[PDB]
């Protein structure tokens, strides 16, 4: 009959006979063992009149992929080639962008961009720079990478999905960007460094600055915090600030361990109806509401001290079996704990909560010091006319770790080495709360209400550089002094929606980097997790970039005056941060200090007064796969990562499989989480701010296919011994 | 390694009527023309080598 | 084997198909050629010897063949 | 204003007809979120709170009108029996009336729901001509 479909302008094409293994011949033009006339065939499409060719490259490409393994992990690429092949049809139809300025400047009225660019830069020097980004790198991709890309990496329209850019001018196009503010005699020859540095995946960059850069909402950060003292107004201005602030792609770090107990109220009243539990619920609310930007959907993670006499009977609100009163379970919630609480239950110690407000000069004290804390926390348990609550520490420590065994979502922060290995000067500002990822820390002060400066929140950026996708290290110097300048116009240039959030990020400065792909690298290397011979391996090189970053940072600032509030720093004082760590015996990875410039330090006592913060370890869970690398320093589940979400099931594959087939270690092959104890506690010689770090056992290795009590207990207390930083997922294993 | 084993192999015996074959009439119909043609060639050539 | 192989273009010089027209097949044939001859003895007549330019056919013919601190 | 005022002997007549529907985003980004069934949540959670000065619990009462492009699919919301995906049953709901609805229903109309932001002059009009 009439074998004719829609194609793409909208006419009555043939009946797609041939010119249908043309395509698929142009993908596998240089592939290997690819099997062309399966993927042809197994793609089992209705062939009905009325199809369109669009429909017919989506139906085809979600078959293509569908059929992987580790027996064929070759046309992974063809399923590339292939998606990027439909992405610049839907893009402009043909195989041919314009030259960067027909798309530029025919698209900047769109309102998609922000209306300055081309007002910053010259028409001349634009053509000039043009011939410098063929697209012929485009085609180096995998299907993991531009599955998400098309998910939502770039800018499009979230209701018609109709996209309007190309994963090509993506790079040039922030770089461009992020360097307006410049004189015009070296940014043409400046950004080229920049483009080459994120064209050839030598440095990552996450969503909030790519799934926000030449946006008109001018929003940057990845974390903020807050802290709620005990006060309604501070309670409402609280609220205004989660409700107004998570509408740009923001990340809560909430902390409202200072609100009351259930003891009275002085005036004639109730003491808190009910305490936390009803309060709880309009944080929960709140935090549940649009899109962070229209990406995703927002989580905080809320905190509260164990001593408080509304003790852990409400921390079964994450549990899943029981009543409708208290289980609200949508956020992460967070404990926190020091250095003596361990230490009476090992003695046997009941620990008695008590209520914050009823008494004076102990939630500070917490975090202060410890003879006066001491000496209080015993005066009142020596006090009889204040009412508190007694429990052995064997009950409620069993009753926590069985919740977070069972939701597998409680996070705890270690306080004391918290402000003992920050950067920051913990006699006038330490810190209190941690975001959602657990990653950061940074001080926080209460607010009455919005408008008012007296409050201050701060927030962080992030950025990454890739560990593998090298040569030598001796460049990375030259590629930090890239992206810390262009970190700098990062600052200076985004907006701020909190009149009060304004203030201390402006000050302060922080800033926070860290890496993507560890399992390459270390493969590269020739060590493995199990024996422990990447115990002390990783401090030849990984050990020099924390140090050298800041010679980096120096360098670029030197001149560019200094930090408003840096004297509130440790390392203001004249101290690197090469030997203040509090190991175990700081000989159980043993080796020679490698580089202990000390002419950086004179030099930044000198005139060197950069960040505050330096770096940090974010896993890049969304992040990564544009590379393809390894999902954070966790080693990857297996070979092939199958991988699941609301778009469908992908099949991620490890780098360099063909010639590594058996080199890397799966996590189910191995049971000992020593070694990636000793792991992190070696990362953390040179760890600036934190690490986001995860444990994950097997009931196949157990008695009776159950969990345990205390052989994962000594693993928490090990963690605690050496190398202590937040904790996050149980991650057990069905 | 010969008839001995190959021939006492032949024990995959079949009666071609005892199978059911009936669906082709119902699958033959509704085809393009160069398809049947390229199918009865295939078929005659079988037969005749 | 160019004689089967200028015989694969009669029943295939009027229209294309699903699978394999002209290309597939041709190396196809070449690949069983190649794998074929080289189980009596005689010099490889044609280079290459790659994968099985159609592997799933492999799936149906004849799988069963003959503390203090 | 409900979380600070409601602390001492109030009544609470919220009103909020007037949010979003559920069409789009101009700047990019989703519609509403689902529209007002995750935002009703807030003002539920902020509604039960402490005492109204320590005698009795407060109760708001939120009020929509008819025309909503999200109809009354969201009025099932004080409905017992159902999944949790929308049973807020701790306000007291209302919805507006006119003297031509039920007129429109005793000729037979089919009335038609539609968004109050995309359109211009039409929810003061509901109460002004
Ligand atoms: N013969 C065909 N008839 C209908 N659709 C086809 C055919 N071949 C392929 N398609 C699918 C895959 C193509 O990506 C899509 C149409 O893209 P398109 O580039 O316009 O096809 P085309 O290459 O034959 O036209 P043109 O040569 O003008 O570029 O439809
Ligand atoms: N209406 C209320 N009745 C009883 N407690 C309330 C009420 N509203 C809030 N609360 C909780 C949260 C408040 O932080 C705390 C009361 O402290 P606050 O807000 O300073 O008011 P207040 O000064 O009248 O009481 P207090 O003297 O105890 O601080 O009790
Ligand atoms: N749904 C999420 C997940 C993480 N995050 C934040 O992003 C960081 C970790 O996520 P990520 O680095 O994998 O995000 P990408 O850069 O990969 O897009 C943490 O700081 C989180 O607070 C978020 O804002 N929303
Ligand atoms: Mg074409
Ligand atoms: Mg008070």
């Amino acid at each position: 009959t009439d074998l004719k479909v829609t194609k793409r302008d909208g006419r009555l094409e043939a009946i797609d006979l041939d010119k249908i293994h043309r395509v698929v011949t142009w993908a596998a033009e240089g592939l290997e063992n690819v099997s062309v006339s399966q993927v042809e065939l197994k793609s089992h499409i209705q062939f009905y009149n009325g199809i369109r060719t669009d429909d017919i490259h989506e139906t085809i490409i979600k078959a293509a992929a569908d059929l992987i393994s580790e027996d064929t992990p070759d046309y992974q690429y063809l399923a590339a080639r292939l998606a990027i092949f439909h992405l610049r049809k839907i893009a402009y139809g043909e195989y041919e962008p314009p030259h960067l300025y027909n798309h530029v400047k025919k698209l900047t009225d769109a309102g998609k961009y922000d209306r300055h660019i081309l007002e910053d830069y010259s028409r001349e020097e634009f053509d000039e720079l043009n011939a410098y980004i063929d697209h012929e790198r485009d085609m180096s991709f995998s299907y993991a990478a531009v599955k998400q890309l098309e998910g939502k990496y770039l800018v499009q329209n979230r209701v018609t999905r109709q996209i309007y850019e190309t994963p090509q001018f993506l790079y040039v196009l922030v770089a461009m960007c992020l360097f307006s503010k410049y004189p015009k005699e070296a940014r043409l020859d400046y950004v080229k460094r920049f483009y080459d540095a994120v064209s050839t995946f030598k440095v990552s960059l996450p969503t909030p600055i790519m799934s926000g850069v030449r946006t008109p909402t001018r929003q940057f950060s990845s974390c903020v915090l807050i802290e709620c003292d005990d006060s309604l107004d501070s309670i409402n201005a609280t609220t205004s600030a989660i409700v107004k602030y998570v509408s740009q792609r923001a990340g809560i770090g909430i902390n409202a361990g200072r609100i009351r107990g259930l003891d009275s109220e002085i005036r004639g009243g109730e003491a808190r109806h009910t305490g936390c539990i009803p309060f709880f619920k309009m944080f929960q609310a709140a935090v549940k509401s649009c899109s962070q930007g229209g990406v995703r959907g927002g989580a905080a993670t809320l905190f509260y001290p164990l001593w408080h006499i509304e003790a852990e009977s409400l921390l079964v609100l994450k549990n899943n079996r029981g009543v409708e009163d208290n289980r609200i379970r949508q956020l992460d919630y967070g404990v926190q704990i020091n250095r003596l609480l361990y230490t009476r239950l090992i003695k046997g110690g009941n620990i008695t909560l008590f209520s914050p407000n009823e008494v004076s000069g102990l939630y500070e004290a917490f975090f202060a010091d410890q003879d006066e804390f001491e000496r209080l926390y015993t005066k009142y348990e020596q006090d009889p006319n204040i009412r508190k609550r007694i429990i052995p520490a064997a009950d409620l420590f069993s009753t926590l770790m069985q919740e977070r065994a069972g939701t597998g979502r409680i996070y705890i922060q270690n306080v004391d080495h918290c402000n003992t290995h920050s950067p920051f000067d913990p006699r006038v500002a330490p810190v209190h709360q941690s975001n959602l990822c657990m990653e950061i820390a940074l001080p926080t002060k209460p607010l009455d209400n919005i408008n008012d400066p007296d409050g201050e929140i701060a927030l962080c950026t992030l950025s990454a550089f890739n560990l593998g996708a090298l040569n030598s290290l001796d460049e990375l110097e030259g590629l930090a002094d890239l992206t810390v300048r262009a970190l700098d116009a990062l600052l200076d240039y985004q907006g701020y929606p909190v009149e009060a959030a304004r203030t201390s990020t402006m000050d302060r400065r922080s800033l926070g980097i860290g890496v993507i792909n560890y399992a390459y690298y270390l493969a590269k290397n020739g060590v493995r997790y199990s024996d422990g011979s990447a115990l002390g391996l990783t401090h030849r090189t990984f050990e020099a970039i924390q140090y050298y970053l800041l010679k980096a940072s120096a360098n670029l600032a030197k001149e560019y005056g200094a930090c408003t509030l840096f004297n509130q720093t440790v390392y203001s004082q004249g101290k690197l941060p090469i030997d203040t760590y509090k190991k175990d015996l700081d000989a159980v990875c043993g080796e020679p200090l490698h580089y202990d410039w000390e002419s950086l330090r004179a030099d930044i006592v000198k005139y060197g007064l950069r960040n505050s913060t330096l770096t940090a370890l974010m896993p890049s869970e969304t992040s990564s796969q544009i590379a393809n690398a390894t999902n954070g320093i966790e080693p990857p589940r297996g070979l092939v990562t199958v991988k699941a979400s609301k778009d469908g099931i992908l099949k991620q594959v490890v780098p360099e499989f063909e010639t590594l087939k058996n080199a890397y270690e799966t996590l189910w092959q191995l049971p000992g989480n020593e070694g990636y104890l000793k792991l992190v506690g070696v990362m953390q010689k040179f760890v600036d701010q934190a690490i986001s770090a995860n444990t994950a056992y097997d009931p196949g290795k157990f008695e009776g296919n159950k969990v345990s009590m205390k052989q994962m207990l000594k693993d928490l207390l090990t963690a605690y011994k050496y190398g202590v930083k937040t904790l996050y997922y149980h991650n057990t294993r069905d | 390694v010969f008839e001995k084993l190959i021939e006492k192999q032949l024990s995959f015996f079949w009666r071609p009527e005892e199978i059911d074959v009936s669906r082709d009439r119902i699958d033959y119909a509704n085809l393009p023309e160069h398809e049947k043609h390229i199918f009865i060639s295939n078929l005659k050539y079988q037969t005749l080598l | 084997a160019e004689q089967e192989k200028e015989w694969a273009a009669y029943l295939f010089k009027d229209g294309s198909m699903i699978g394999l027209n002209k290309e597939i097949l041709s190396q196809y044939v070449e690949y069983i050629t190649n794998l074929r001859m080289q189980a009596v003895g005689l010099p490889a007549g044609f280079e290459g010897a790659n994968q099985n330019p159609i592997p799933w056919i492999n799936a149906w013919l004849s799988s069963d063949n003959v503390d203090f601190e």
